[PDB]
């Protein structure tokens, strides 16, 4: 079968270039750790408005001042 | 006694057929192509990623107003 990938590429190298780009396209999102950053960037882009909550017992975290060390880690993008 | 053909001075010109100048072929091409194309996508992810950062700043000025 190892000649079939070289004796049709002497006759029609047209669709062979298509399968070579059809392949190596489905394969790569299962490979590089650059993906799931593509979902991590896409999650912390605020469209709507952040409504606040109310104190009742808890008090889990995040007081009235926003610039306190209160919220989660989305500040790795400015270092990126 | 005034007739044409010279005693000497001739060529001739060829009957030949040749201009096969190569040409940068045969794994030299398909190597400058991919090496150029990967420089393109490497020049992406430094602009398209950076524009998404300024994008959030554009939404930022919206949210700090509208109460
Ligand atoms: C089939 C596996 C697909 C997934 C492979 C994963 C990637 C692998 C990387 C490429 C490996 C080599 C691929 C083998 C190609 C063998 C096909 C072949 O020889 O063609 C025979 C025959 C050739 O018969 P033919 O004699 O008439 O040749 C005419 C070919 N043209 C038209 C180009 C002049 O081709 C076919 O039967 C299929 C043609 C339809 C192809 C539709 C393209 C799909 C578009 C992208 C999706």
């Amino acid at each position: 079968v190892a000649a079939f990938l070289k004796n049709v590429w002497a006759k029609e190298p047209v669709l062979v270039a298509s399968f070579a780009i059809a392949g190596l396209a489905v394969i790569l999102p299962t490979l590089s750790p650059y993906t799931k950053y593509s979902l991590m960037i896409n999650r912390a882009t605020p469209y709507n408005y952040p409504v606040p909550l109310r104190d009742d017992g808890n008090m889990p975290d995040v007081p009235s001042h926003p610039q306190d060390p209160q919220g989660p880690s989305l500040e790795w993008l400015k270092r990126l | 006694k005034q007739d044409m053909p010279p005693v000497g001075g001739y060529g001739p010109i060829d009957y030949k057929r040749n201009l096969p100048r190569r040409g940068l072929s045969g794994y030299s091409m398909f190597a400058v192509g991919i090496g150029a194309l990967l420089f393109g996508y490497w020049s992406m992810m430094k602009w398209n990623r950076e524009r998404r950062r300024l994008q959030i700043e554009d939404f930022e000025a919206r949210i700090a107003l509208m109460p």
